[PDB]
């Protein structure tokens, strides 16, 4: 919807560190004496209502080099939006396509190119998918922007929200249902356990014939305290270019950046913990053809079931 | 005169010495409206620049006809008949009324013989008749069940027209009388009376057939949109269609030529009196295309 | 007050428009949201591959303006049930994009019509598109058939109850859902009356007033039939919003004065007696009744 | 599983009418004077265990003439099988191929292709979607066999099936969708209520742009006699080559031919109905990238609620 794209355009710092991410790749690609002679070929993948492309406008002239822009968008509705806006004022530097990223033929190749494919837990609206099925009309001495990123995990204590949980329960399913998929929540009375460590990590581009998407990870957590397990929690950090960074992770938090909420994922039983112990947990990142999802287990100091086989429960549609 | 013009092309009607009349709508962006436009010389169209006059609409065009010389008359989106007049010299043009009496989208007009009245019809359902020289309406006619699509005039009696509706029916009009409508597959679309003759007139459907009043045929994929009558002394027929093609018929229903020329809907064609052999035609593509027919 | 509206189909600048529509005392303007003579192809080319924009931005707009004032159009060439089956599969097309811009804009409720007897394939359009704002049906007292002049000569002139008919037939073939509701239609003459209180029942939100039911008075001003006032009377109760549409006959007359009778009619009727005022806030609301003796009170 | 393929090997007509299709066809294709130069390629595509493909070349020796067979499966248990045949006794002649028909390059181009991709509605199996995925490595002179398949629909009274449709209630959905999905059953104690007519039909190969398997229709059906209606049943009759056709439609059934049952879909709730009036019921056959399906409705002589939209009960997965 429209009032979505309101409040996601509304945190100027992403697009403050995006402009200068931009910047910095500008002036380090192309030198200071072929200012009138190469022009850099950009590529917003996942325009929107074209924020970043306003954003790369902006850069360029700031950086005092010449660009030329793709924009490409799979909603309809969005790109009315693109379209008026380019007649009125973008003009001939920009060309909007409306097409997904895994199935447009590019005219030609890119030396950059853009997203905002990010959600709570990095990964789970499928950026290393597009991306990858995107790194083709990207030329070899090509850079994305973001070129990584990294989730992170840790353990914590609720009764409110263990009770939240039980109360999202819905005829017509699975009555466990409800604790098998995760929620994005802006956390406040709540206990944490011990500090976060890192799960999955991607970076693009993808230089392997062995492209696989798909992840296991372990993790240990010490505990100094008795107590309970309600779940874990989800944060994430991301690198655009070199030292420009965005982090909602609570030791690292960026300033007055509020796009994001933390993401929780809850298990069915609550587990007792004494002190001294040591929480382990087990997380797997799945795929098919149409689907992604994620599956968690706890395996000490008790061990758990399995959440959510074979995406019973959640899926991330392709 | 305006600076740009419209990207969507209606109307285009030649008239006696040779001078050509444009329409144009925007039907997207921004601002929804309407302008009208004379070239000429009809071969630097559509280059607002080189045109001889020209004028900015509220709303947009639908249809429009020459009355006689001078005048222009037009109907409208808002449900309105205007009448505009050119300036002494043919340097601007003028507003003389602007009626607002359908409750609804204005889709046909027609002039009669004798030059003084006039014919309209909407979607609202209702079919009016004019006189030019006062500014009012004679009559109000409700006998269509649905909306109406095209009224034609017959070009040799002042009191005789025809009206095709989307309920289904053709019916045959004659105000002398206290009943004057009278009735005569698929939807019919378009109409045209016979020059020489005063009882035969053509019609198109909406699959894409097209008649003789009986005679038939096939001649497009879509939607014929429009029939005009080439001022020949025996005369061609012309057919445009929603499939964005063209083709000219001879006295038969068989076909002569066929041009894909255009990229989008085919609006209008419009027979030169100078030279019998020429043909233009108007689209949404915001091409003015002229063709030589054998 | 009551709550009233205006009904167009000619919007060449919205916000001016808009401007006008509040200035002469209408709450909400319904309008179409694509041009309606801007027909669309989809499946064959080369018309499939038209420039756009295909219609005008949301950011003309605020979210607010959107969700509060404007109700949604469908346009009229889009026909899903006809009996060409190109036209009806580009009317399916057309039909669900429109629907989803609607969606897109976060708009209140959008007007569909219902002017014949099969619409089976609009249903079912429309029904997909929930399983995925309410929905105004366009339906008339009297068909269009039955309100024709006797003026042709080989097709002469002649049943109140099949309009009702397309309603619930529709209905039936939706199955009975929430966010579907009757928008009536009315004009010069009316049917019965056990008809009237078959209406009663159904889900109306509005009813459609056009200029041409409104008399003129010796002062000159817009007046109506008693009939038709009973009829105002009866649908005040519902609690309905009212729609005006068609053309300013009475030049002289702004429409200020039409909303200025409506008021009046409103503030002369019977008041509410000591039961209705008590039952205010509950008309349709289902309670449990009570068990003084297995519980305690 | 084994056990379905054993069952499908057992009914010996339809393996002889595909043969004599064969034979036909390639006595018709190829004259008596090049019977030693004229090689035709053959495919079976959806080859099982390989019954059709012995049938093939049982055809091939009955008419001599040559030809040169590849068989494509994408089950690959059954290509166990498969290749177990080929290296004991099919030989060169049987090239084995493990893939699926929408994804394999094929090396050269066929003369005729055959398919057992039928069920009791013909097309309720994705027949259409998989041959129309494999027309391209068919030549101009090709030939399909089948080539012309058309299903029919009759009404029904029984209050027996309708009491065994009420209990396939199950727990955890919708209390109603057992009445929004299909059943094939050896039909018994029920009455009929007026003749099949015909629904849809397909045909290949299919030479037009506008490739659109999605479907629409409507019937009316005279009455005779007062009664119930409960659910519509489903048949067949397919063209294998002119002449050799199939059918398990009760006025042509072919004799012996025990492969298929009739298919049934119901309605939720039962409509009286009276002699002289007329059913009317609409179908209609659905798609996107995903998923097939289809929606029924009545009509006259009351209406009823669209059944099964958006697949919400039935679906038909790619
Ligand atoms: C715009 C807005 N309001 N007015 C005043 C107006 O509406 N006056 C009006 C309306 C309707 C009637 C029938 C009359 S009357 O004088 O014929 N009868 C009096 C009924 C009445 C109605 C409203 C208030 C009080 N009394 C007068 C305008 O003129 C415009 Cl342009």
């Amino acid at each position: 919807e429209s009032q979505t794209y309101e409040v996601f355009e509304k945190d100027p710092i992403k697009y403050s560190q995006y402009q200068q991410a931009i910047y910095k790749c500008l002036l380090d690609r192309v030198p200071e004496e072929e200012k009138d002679t190469n022009v850099q070929v950009l590529m917003v993948l996942g325009a929107g209502r074209g924020p970043l492309v306003n954003a790369s406008l902006r850069a360029a002239k700031q950086a005092d080099r010449r660009i030329k822009l793709y924009a490409v968008e799979k909603n309809p509705n969005a790109v009315v939006t693109l379209e008026n806006w380019q007649f009125e004022e973008w003009g001939s530097q920009v060309t909007v396509v409306s097409s997904d990223m895994r199935e447009w033929v590019a005219p030609e190749k890119a030396d950059i190119i853009v997203s905002e494919l990010l959600g709570s837990f990095a990964d789970n609206e499928l950026s290393p998918e597009c991306l990858d099925g995107a790194q083709h009309f990207l030329k070899d001495d090509g850079v994305s922007i973001p070129g990584e990123y990294t989730s992170f995990l840790a353990p914590i204590s609720s009764s409110k929200l263990y009770n939240e949980v039980r109360a999202c329960r819905e005829k017509d399913r699975d009555p466990e249902a409800q604790f098998e998929m995760p929620y994005v929540v802006r956390l406040h009375n709540f206990h944490q356990l011990s500090a976060p460590q890192p799960c999955f990590t991607f970076s693009h581009p993808n230089r392997d014939p062995m492209i696989d998407n798909n992840r296991y990870c372990t993790l240990e957590f010490p505990v100094e305290v008795n107590t309970v397990l309600h779940g874990f929690a989800g944060y994430f950090e991301t690198v655009l270019y070199q030292d420009i960074t965005l982090s909602i992770r609570p030791e690292t938090h960026s300033p007055g950046m509020f796009s994001w909420f933390p993401i929780l994922f809850p298990i069915k039983q609550p587990i007792t913990v004494r002190e001294g112990q040591t929480i382990c947990v087990r997380f797997w990142r799945c795929s098919n053809s149409k689907k992604v999802w994620y599956e968690w287990a706890v395996t000490a100091p008790v061990c758990s079931a399995i959440h959510n086989p074979t995406g019973r429960s959640y899926t991330i549609g392709l | 005169a305006p600076a740009c013009m419209e990207r969507q092309l209606e109307a285009a009607r030649y008239r006696s010495d040779g001078a050509l009349l444009l329409g144009a709508s925007s039907l997207s962006g921004r601002c929804w409206a309407g302008s009208l436009w004379l070239f000429k010389d009809p071969c630097a169209a559509p280059n607002e620049g080189f045109c001889s006059a020209g004028v900015q609409t509220e709303a947009g065009v639908a249809d429009l006809t020459w009355v006689g010389e001078r005048g222009i008359l037009v109907a409208s989106d808002s449900g309105a008949v205007e009448l505009w007049e050119l300036d002494e010299n043919e340097t601007l043009i003028v507003s003389k009324f602007c009626k607002y009496e359908h409750d609804d989208i204005v889709s046909t007009v027609s002039v009669l013989s004798s030059g003084t009245q006039a014919v309209s019809g909407s979607k609202d359902i209702c079919i009016k008749v004019w006189d030019l020289a006062q500014q009012v309406v004679l009559s109000s006619y409700r006998a269509h069940a649905a909306q109406v699509t095209c009224v034609a005039a017959s070009p040799h009696k002042d009191s005789v027209f025809l009206s095709c509706s989307e309920d289904n029916r053709i019916l045959l009009w004659d105000t002398r009388c206290p009943k004057p409508a009278s009735q005569i597959g698929y939807l019919p679309t378009s109409l045209a009376w016979h020059p020489q003759q005063s009882e035969v007139f053509v019609f198109g459907d909406e699959n894409g057939t097209v008649s003789l009043v009986v005679l038939s045929s096939a001649v497009h994929s879509q939607c014929v949109t429009g029939l005009v009558f080439s001022p020949h002394s025996v005369p061609f027929l012309a057919s445009l269609s929603e499939d964005c093609s063209l083709a000219v018929l001879d006295s038969s229903l068989s076909e002569l030529f066929r041009s894909q020329a255009h990229r989008d809907f085919v609006r209008d064609a419009t027979w030169s009196p100078l030279n019998h052999s020429l043909l233009t035609t108007v689209g949404w593509d915001h091409q003015v295309v002229h063709h030589v027919v054998p | 007050r009551v709550s009233s509206g205006r009904d167009l189909n000619c919007v060449p600048e919205i916000a001016d428009t808009l401007g006008a529509v509040a200035k002469q005392g209408f709450d909400f303007l319904c309008m179409p949201v694509f041009h309606p003579r801007f027909k669309r192809e989809f499946i064959q080319e080369p018309a499939k591959n038209r420039p756009g924009p295909q219609t005008r931005s949301d950011l003309l707009l605020s979210g607010r303006d959107w969700n509060t004032l404007i109700v949604g159009k469908l346009s009229p060439w889009i026909r899903p049930d006809s009996k060409v089956e190109k036209i009806r599969r580009n009317s399916e097309a057309a039909m669900l994009q429109e629907l989803n811009f609607g969606a897109y804009l976060g708009l209140p409720a959008f007007l569909l019509p219902l002017n014949q007897e099969d619409n089976t394939n609009l249903a079912r359009v429309l029904t997909n598109h929930i399983h995925t704002s309410m929905f105004w049906m366009r339906v008339p007292l009297v068909a269009p058939e039955d309100l024709r002049d006797d003026i042709i000569e080989n097709a002469p002139t002649t049943g109140e109850e099949k309009t009702w008919m397309w309603w619930h037939n529709f209905r039936t073939l939706c199955d009975y859902s929430k966010r579907i509701a009757v928008a009536l239609e009315i004009g010069a003459d009316l049917p019965s009356n056990h008809v009237i209180d078959r209406w009663l029942g159904e889900p109306i939100k509005a009813a459609i007033l056009p200029t041409s039911i409104f008399l003129t008075n010796k002062k000159g001003f817009p007046v109506l039939s008693k009939m038709h006032q009973r009829l105002i009377f009866r649908l005040l109760k519902l609690e309905v919003q009212f729609i005006i549409t068609g053309t300013n006959h009475h030049s002289e007359k702004e429409f200020c004065s039409y909303l200025q009778y409506l008021e009046y009619l409103s503030q002369n009727r019977p008041p509410p007696n000591a039961y209705e005022l008590f039952a205010k806030g509950y008309e349709d609301y289902l309670q449990s009744p009570l068990q003084p003796l297995m519980d305690n009170l």
